[PDB]
RNA sequence: CGCGGGGUGGAGCAGCCUGGUAGCUCGUCGGGCUCAUAACCCGAAGGUCGUCGGUUCAAAUCCGGCCCCCGCAACCA
RNA sequence: CCGAGGGUAGGGCCCGUGACUGGGGCGAAGUCGUAACAAGGUAGCUGUACCGGAAGGUGCGGCUGGAU
RNA sequence: UGGGAGAGGGUGGUGGAAUUCCCGGAGUAGCGGUGAAAUGCGCAGAUACCGGGAGGAACGCCGAUGGCGAAGGCAGCCAC
RNA sequence: CGAUGUCGGCUCGUCGCAUCCUGGGGCUGAAGAAGGUCCCAAGGGUUGGGCUGUUCGCCCAUUAAAGCGGCACGCGAGCUG
RNA sequence: GAAUGCCGGCAUGAGUAACGAUAAAGAGGGUGAGAAUCCCUCUCGCCGUAAGCCCAAGGGUUCCUACGCAAUGGUCGUCAGCGUAGGGUUAGGCGGGACCUAAGGUGAAGCCGAAAGGCGUAGCCGAAGGGCAGCCGGUUAAUAUUCCGGCCCUUCCCGCAGGUGCGAUGGGGGGACGCUCUAGGCUAGGGGGACCGGAGCCAUGGACGAGCCCGGCCAGAAGCGCAGGGUGGGAGGUAGGCAAAUCCGCCUCCCAACAAGCUCUGCGUGGUGGGGAAGCCCGGGUGACAACCCCCCGAAGCCAGGGAGCCAAGAAAAGCCUCUAAGCACAACCUGCGGGAACCCGUACCGCAAACCGACACAGGUGGGCGGGUGCAAGAGCACUCAGGCGCGCGGGAGAACCCUCGCCAAGGAACUCUGCAAGUUGGCCCCGUAACUUCGGGAGAAGGGGUGCUCCCUGGGGUGAUGAGCCCCGGGGAGCCGCAGUGAACAGGCUCUGGCGACUGUUUACCAAAAACACAGCUCUCUGCGAACUCGUAAGAGGAGGUAUAGGGAGCGACGCUUGCCCGGUGCCGGAAGGUCAAGGGGAGGGGUGCAAGCCCCGAACCGAAGCCCCGGUGAACGGCGGCCGUAACUAUAACGGUCCUAAGGUAGCGAAAUUCCUUGUCGGGUAAGUUCCGACCUGCACGAAAAGCGUAACGACCGGAGCGCUGUCUCGGCGAGGG
RNA sequence: GAGCUAGCCCUGGCCAGGGUGAAGCUGGGGUGAGACCCAGUGGAGGCCCGAACCGGUGGGGGAUGCAAACCCCUCGGAUGA
RNA sequence: UGGUUCGUGGAGCCAUGGGGGAAUCUGGGCGGACCACCGCCUAAGGCUAAGUACUCCGGGUGACCGAUAGCGCACCAGUAC
């Protein structure tokens, strides 16, 4: 049957991404934490 | 004349529709068209706000002239009537001497050929605006602005009118289509003659379908849902309204008035609705 | 021996709670009016309060037991 | 080939009969009221409508086959 | 051909009397109703009187023992 | 109760005897035939259908007879539902 | 030593289940240390509206080549989407960007919010929509509309020539639109040829033939040809399109009009450039100077912005054209020609799947295009086949029980069982024929029946063409032939009668319920006069609605028919300027503390004092409720009638052992041999009843009940056979 | 977190083939004129049969599955909510 | 209303959302309702080292661990998955 995880390069960007996180309180509490706890990947990888 | 079908599906039985029988031009203004944005009833935020909106026919708005004293004593001529689909009565469209074109609600009996003038000097015939402190008394006029200048407010929907009934100082007393007599300011225009397409109201609707062609989603009974849903929800088997019956938001639905107590209109409110 | 209500002139109901008193409507009996009957008018009689036992100076009335009659309940499986 | 008739299937008309049900006629002395006949004690009749244990009652319009 | 009388019929319009309700004034102890009553209504101000307003229905006197129509039926007034 | 799956049916049996039939008897208000009642006897046998989820029961047609109970109301790591 | 403890290691079950669609295999020859499993050849089978081809998304070297087989591959492995290495993706025209705007997102102005932040016009972003210039062949182991060849085309800059009031983010036109049905003419694609080209073939009884087999095109600028789309011209006025306008809109005038003209597409033709089969012998080469022609069928595609009808009334903006303003008329723009200039990113490969989503090389899931032929009425259905692709990554035997999937069955035919569950039957098309009832449409494919192949002969109308022949599509009659059987295989309703419920098509508990449940048109009540009510939000702001009582919210009921009774005492709601009660506040009778005192400070009665509550009324398609005991008629029985108690009023019509009835398998009737179910009645309705509607209702239903016919392995009662295990 | 699922918004796409034959229209009949009837034409519809497509009715299989919802037969909708 | 030990308490003090609203030392606030007496202090402007906290970093030392311990990581770990 039709799963949950159905892949598309605009949407995984435009949720999870970079730019995303930056505009928002908890987004960019997102990215700190990230940083803070050394992560090598801060947002997920696409291909744009 | 509401045109009726044989009974040749279930739902042709009783579907009704529009004569269309006054309408003489089949396509709109390209001037005086603009998209109509659907809403599905949702607000800015996103948020459902009026239930049970959403999925209808595709439609463009036509600008309608609600003014009309924007040009006092420019007479205009009548090109033709036509089908707006986001009103109940019929439309007209104008062709001032201009050259400026215009659409307004068509007033019942107005003619393709006839000339319409608006302001103070007026004859008192059908499709005339005037301000209402110079129209007889006892007159039947259609498309009341509510105060002056701000447009036309009241009696607009297919069929009908208000009837003038007395005048007192600066004000004119109104018998509305509701029933209701209010004190309108005599300075309000309004357009002698009762709204047209008065068979409006006799369509048969006739199949589920035709009422999601109109944008309106299927209505679901508060006594069909669930106690975190609705005051009348839950029950084993059916269930009376078991409480005052009520809306989904918990308030009185049955006699409940509800219209502001010290709201400063009222002072110009005469008598309240009929019937 | 699951829980309630009732039993009082001939019928249908008060009085019982708050012990001393039996009441109301109809019916029955006698006499009027009527040619006569009903209606109507004047008078009259009939009830020891289902029963037994206790309390009391005194029990339809308060408390126990027995009879007779109506009503409700009987769920989780 | 036609063909008496037999078989299958489906209709039409008539008769008899059926739990139960609807009124109808009739029947020496049943129960309830008293609608009609006199102005019958609300003049009656009437078409229709609604209602009521029953006759009836009431609305609307009509008739004199109504009286003083 | 020229004349007449008529509530003959259909459409539009339109006049006054009267009842009801509404508003304002004025005014107080009852009103209504019946064979007699009670229900009802009234000091939260009724009834009775005046001014204004709204709305529907029916057309007093003329009117008659009258007139018209095939019958049912047809009555303020105006025009078609 | 850190689980002993619970009605009826179906399948497959097995056992008891307080015996429905078949075998042997006594008594009889046993003429015969046919019954009634009690005693011995468990080897074998003890049907097909209509109704109801039914067990049970009633009914139809038969029959030598259409027995009554136990086996976790026998049997769901055998089926049904 | 125990915590169904935690982490790790290793046992048991066990050489057991299993090795993933039952589309299927056999042999020869290669290679190699090793071969059912790799390579090659012949035979066999499977898909073929796919199991073939092209896109898009996602994936990210998996692509090609050489060398490898420890692990990965459900076995093997010499093979591989695996390991190591090298190689491979080429664009002004394809797609996206340097263009447009959609929802929405963002957001100078502005508005709001303790903070964070929330809004918000224009504007900006945002595409699979608009717009816009490339087609055919060749070449690589691997890319190609990208390289190469042939022939075309676009923009930008600059120069020359001719023309013109040139000039814009501004004004206007246009772009620019739905659904169903559809004309004319074409193209794609397909069928046939007795015509044209071709390596050959003659078999096993016949055939050297008007025999067999194979192939008979593709792209192309200007020009012309056919078929279409778009489109009035001129003049005078002019207050409108937020300045101006010669443009557009409006009024009048003359001419033009199913046309023509100008324009713009599609198709055909076209200089020219390409392609080219079987067979044959090593992807190649030959064939081959390959030929490339005629007839038919024919789109859902193209002409297109075509036509008609209908109601539910069918994006925006730019490119483009026209108008003018600032300005500039040495300029600038238009037209034609010439030279130059022309960037960034993608391009490999898989892509209904072993490379994407499902932990797996997983019988599941995945959007758009092409999808050939024959027969079957049609078709994308079904059967077989083309091209192309496969035989599904364990095999070899054996021929037990039992299981799965499948075939048949003597006599019986639902006796099976909760239930005909299951499986039979029926099954397409043509004709004949068809009932109750009905809202006149339907019920209807009602039921039930007959026909169906092939051959010869005669004949009717249509399409192309030319009216003829040929090809092709509908048919009509007569005479015969064969079989058990002619929709001969495959695909393809079993039917009737009668109840309950729900009018109906729809919708639902993703993954145990599809229904009588939800919804539905329609009916009623109620709120709402517009800055509406109502809804989300602290707010600003939105929705409602660019709507205005024939409208919008809430509620119940549920097509339609005939209907919807009595109770307002309680609760709700609605109306009531009196009266009663009532808070803060007003008022301050009269008290109290302190000071020598002026004064400061505290308590406080009456009285004035809202909503709400009380009280007075209204109101049921508002919440809701709608009696008990006893007596009575000239047989009995039963009570039309009466008596009395209670209530706010004591259930009307209709219906009733019911989807409701406890006693209950009520009683009687029907159907059956027999009927706790079913159907029709009755009425002491435990405990129906009128919009939580009452009683009916044609049509409808994968709903639930009862009966009959047809037919059956369901069964008496089992037997045999097939394949996967 | 709405790349699953639910609703709505913007923009696109898809629905082989066959069947039934509403209105209107034309002609004819009819009448004072009508209503209306007949024939033809016409192509309507939450119309009918049936693939793709969307579903998930009954049964069987599967049940340490091919699969944490699949497979086979059967069955519903298929111009519309 | 908050703050303080103070939860309405006899409830002052400090702060302040709403209303009312002065004075310039003979002015004003405080000493726990309030008055008197006696005392303390000068609101409605601002700044100001040090002593105090912490440990990403460097070093010093352990009756601290010694690869299931010690940080999640002694190792190419915030990695593989
Ligand atoms: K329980
Ligand atoms: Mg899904
Ligand atoms: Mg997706
Ligand atoms: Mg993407
Ligand atoms: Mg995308
Ligand atoms: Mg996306
Ligand atoms: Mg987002
Ligand atoms: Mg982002
Ligand atoms: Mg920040
Ligand atoms: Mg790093
Ligand atoms: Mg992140
Ligand atoms: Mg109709
Ligand atoms: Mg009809
Ligand atoms: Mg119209
Ligand atoms: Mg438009
Ligand atoms: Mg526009
Ligand atoms: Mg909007
Ligand atoms: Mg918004
Ligand atoms: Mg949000
Ligand atoms: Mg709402
Ligand atoms: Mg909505
Ligand atoms: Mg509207
Ligand atoms: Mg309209
Ligand atoms: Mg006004
Ligand atoms: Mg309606
Ligand atoms: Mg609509
Ligand atoms: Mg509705
Ligand atoms: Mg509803
Ligand atoms: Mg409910
Ligand atoms: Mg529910
Ligand atoms: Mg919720
Ligand atoms: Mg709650
Ligand atoms: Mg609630
Ligand atoms: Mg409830
Ligand atoms: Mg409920
Ligand atoms: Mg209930
Ligand atoms: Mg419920
Ligand atoms: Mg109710
Ligand atoms: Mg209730
Ligand atoms: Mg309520
Ligand atoms: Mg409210
Ligand atoms: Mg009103
Ligand atoms: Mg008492
Ligand atoms: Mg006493
Ligand atoms: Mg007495
Ligand atoms: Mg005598
Ligand atoms: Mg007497
Ligand atoms: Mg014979
Ligand atoms: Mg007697
Ligand atoms: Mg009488
Ligand atoms: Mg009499
Ligand atoms: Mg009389
Ligand atoms: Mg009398
Ligand atoms: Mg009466
Ligand atoms: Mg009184
Ligand atoms: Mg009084
Ligand atoms: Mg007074
Ligand atoms: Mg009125
Ligand atoms: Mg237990
Ligand atoms: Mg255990
Ligand atoms: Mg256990
Ligand atoms: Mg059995
Ligand atoms: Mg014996
Ligand atoms: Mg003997
Ligand atoms: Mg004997
Ligand atoms: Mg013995
Ligand atoms: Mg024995
Ligand atoms: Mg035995
Ligand atoms: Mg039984
Ligand atoms: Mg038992
Ligand atoms: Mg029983
Ligand atoms: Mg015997
Ligand atoms: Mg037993
Ligand atoms: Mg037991
Ligand atoms: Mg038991
Ligand atoms: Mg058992
Ligand atoms: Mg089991
Ligand atoms: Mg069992
Ligand atoms: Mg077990
Ligand atoms: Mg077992
Ligand atoms: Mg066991
Ligand atoms: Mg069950
Ligand atoms: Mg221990
Ligand atoms: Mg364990
Ligand atoms: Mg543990
Ligand atoms: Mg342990
Ligand atoms: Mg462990
Ligand atoms: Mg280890
Ligand atoms: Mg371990
Ligand atoms: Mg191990
Ligand atoms: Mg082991
Ligand atoms: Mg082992
Ligand atoms: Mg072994
Ligand atoms: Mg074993
Ligand atoms: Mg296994
Ligand atoms: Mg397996
Ligand atoms: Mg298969
Ligand atoms: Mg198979
Ligand atoms: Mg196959
Ligand atoms: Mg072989
Ligand atoms: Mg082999
Ligand atoms: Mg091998
Ligand atoms: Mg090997
Ligand atoms: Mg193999
Ligand atoms: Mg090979
Ligand atoms: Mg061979
Ligand atoms: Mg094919
Ligand atoms: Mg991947
Ligand atoms: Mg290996
Ligand atoms: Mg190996
Ligand atoms: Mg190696
Ligand atoms: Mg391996
Ligand atoms: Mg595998
Ligand atoms: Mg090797
Ligand atoms: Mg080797
Ligand atoms: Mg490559
Ligand atoms: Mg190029
Ligand atoms: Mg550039
Ligand atoms: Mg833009
Ligand atoms: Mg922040
Ligand atoms: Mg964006
Ligand atoms: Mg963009
Ligand atoms: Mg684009
Ligand atoms: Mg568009
Ligand atoms: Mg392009
Ligand atoms: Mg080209
Ligand atoms: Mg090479
Ligand atoms: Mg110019
Ligand atoms: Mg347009
Ligand atoms: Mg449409
Ligand atoms: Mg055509
Ligand atoms: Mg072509
Ligand atoms: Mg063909
Ligand atoms: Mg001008
Ligand atoms: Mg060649
Ligand atoms: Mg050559
Ligand atoms: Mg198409
Ligand atoms: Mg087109
Ligand atoms: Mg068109
Ligand atoms: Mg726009
Ligand atoms: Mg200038
Ligand atoms: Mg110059
Ligand atoms: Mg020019
Ligand atoms: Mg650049
Ligand atoms: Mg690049
Ligand atoms: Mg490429
Ligand atoms: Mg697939
Ligand atoms: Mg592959
Ligand atoms: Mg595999
Ligand atoms: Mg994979
Ligand atoms: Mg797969
Ligand atoms: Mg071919
Ligand atoms: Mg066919
Ligand atoms: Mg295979
Ligand atoms: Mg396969
Ligand atoms: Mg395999
Ligand atoms: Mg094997
Ligand atoms: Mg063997
Ligand atoms: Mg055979
Ligand atoms: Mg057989
Ligand atoms: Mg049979
Ligand atoms: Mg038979
Ligand atoms: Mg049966
Ligand atoms: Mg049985
Ligand atoms: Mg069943
Ligand atoms: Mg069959
Ligand atoms: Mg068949
Ligand atoms: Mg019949
Ligand atoms: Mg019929
Ligand atoms: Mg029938
Ligand atoms: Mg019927
Ligand atoms: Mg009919
Ligand atoms: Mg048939
Ligand atoms: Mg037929
Ligand atoms: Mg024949
Ligand atoms: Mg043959
Ligand atoms: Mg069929
Ligand atoms: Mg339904
Ligand atoms: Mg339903
Ligand atoms: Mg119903
Ligand atoms: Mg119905
Ligand atoms: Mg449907
Ligand atoms: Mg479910
Ligand atoms: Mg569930
Ligand atoms: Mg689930
Ligand atoms: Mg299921
Ligand atoms: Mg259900
Ligand atoms: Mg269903
Ligand atoms: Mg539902
Ligand atoms: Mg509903
Ligand atoms: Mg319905
Ligand atoms: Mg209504
Ligand atoms: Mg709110
Ligand atoms: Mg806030
Ligand atoms: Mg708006
Ligand atoms: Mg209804
Ligand atoms: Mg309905
Ligand atoms: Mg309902
Ligand atoms: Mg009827
Ligand atoms: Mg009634
Ligand atoms: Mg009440
Ligand atoms: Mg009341
Ligand atoms: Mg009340
Ligand atoms: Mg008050
Ligand atoms: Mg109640
Ligand atoms: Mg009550
Ligand atoms: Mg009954
Ligand atoms: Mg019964
Ligand atoms: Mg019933
Ligand atoms: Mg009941
Ligand atoms: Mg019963
Ligand atoms: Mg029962
Ligand atoms: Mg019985
Ligand atoms: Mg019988
Ligand atoms: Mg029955
Ligand atoms: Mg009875
Ligand atoms: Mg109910
Ligand atoms: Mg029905
Ligand atoms: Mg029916
Ligand atoms: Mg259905
Ligand atoms: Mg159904
Ligand atoms: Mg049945
Ligand atoms: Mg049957
Ligand atoms: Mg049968
Ligand atoms: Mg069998
Ligand atoms: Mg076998
Ligand atoms: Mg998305
Ligand atoms: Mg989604
Ligand atoms: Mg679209
Ligand atoms: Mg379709
Ligand atoms: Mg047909
Ligand atoms: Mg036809
Ligand atoms: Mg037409
Ligand atoms: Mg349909
Ligand atoms: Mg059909
Ligand atoms: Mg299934
Ligand atoms: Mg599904
Ligand atoms: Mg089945
Ligand atoms: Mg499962
Ligand atoms: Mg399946
Ligand atoms: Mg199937
Ligand atoms: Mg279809
Ligand atoms: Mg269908
Ligand atoms: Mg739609
Ligand atoms: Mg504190
Ligand atoms: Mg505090
Ligand atoms: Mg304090
Ligand atoms: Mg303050
Ligand atoms: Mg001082
Ligand atoms: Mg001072
Ligand atoms: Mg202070
Ligand atoms: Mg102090
Ligand atoms: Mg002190
Ligand atoms: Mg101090
Ligand atoms: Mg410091
Ligand atoms: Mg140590
Ligand atoms: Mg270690
Ligand atoms: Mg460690
Ligand atoms: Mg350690
Ligand atoms: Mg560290
Ligand atoms: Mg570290
Ligand atoms: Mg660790
Ligand atoms: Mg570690
Ligand atoms: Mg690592």
């Amino acid at each position: 049957m039709k799963r949950t995880w159905q892949p598309n390069r605009r949407k995984r960007a435009k949720t999870h991404g970079f730019r995303a996180r930056m505009r928002t309180p908890g987004g960019r509490k997102v990215l700190k934490r990230r940083r803070q706890k050394g992560r090598w990947r801060l947002t997920p990888a696409v291909r744009k | 004349a509401v045109k009726k079908f044989k009974p040749y599906t279930p739902s042709r039985r009783f579907m009704t529709v529009a004569d269309f029988s006054e309408i003489t031009k089949t396509e709109p203004e390209k001037s005086l068209v603009k998209p109509l944005k659907k809403t599905g009833g949702r607000n800015n935020q996103g948020r459902i706000t009026v239930r049970f909106r959403g999925g209808g026919h595709k439609r463009l708005y036509r600008i309608i002239d609600f003014k009309r004293w924007d040009k006092v004593g420019i007479p205009a001529k009548v090109a033709a009537i036509e089908y707006d689909p986001n009103r109940s009565a019929r439309i007209a469209l104008l062709h001032y001497v201009d050259g400026e074109k215009r659409y307004i609600i068509a007033p019942d009996g107005l003619q393709v050929g006839q000339q319409v003038v608006a302001g103070p000097d007026a004859p008192i015939q059908v499709g005339n605006a005037l301000p209402l402190r110079f129209i007889p008394v006892g007159t039947v006029v259609h498309a009341v602005e509510l105060e002056p200048k701000k447009g036309a407010k009241l009696a607009r929907a297919a069929g009908t009118s208000a009837q003038i009934q007395g005048r007192e100082g600066d004000y004119v007393i109104l018998r509305l289509p509701s029933g209701e007599l209010r004190k309108v300011h005599g300075e309000c225009y309004a357009t002698v003659g009762a709204v047209g397409n008065a068979d409006h109201k006799n369509i048969v609707l006739g199949k589920a379908g035709r009422s999601r062609w109109l944008g309106r989603r299927p209505h679901v009974r508060g006594a069909a849902m669930n106690p975190v849903d609705h005051p009348h929800g839950g029950g084993e088997g059916r269930a009376p309204r078991g409480r005052p019956p009520a809306s989904p938001w918990g308030w009185q639905t049955k006699g409940l008035k509800t219209r502001k107590r010290r709201k400063p209109s009222s002072r110009f409110i005469i008598a309240r609705r009929k019937k």
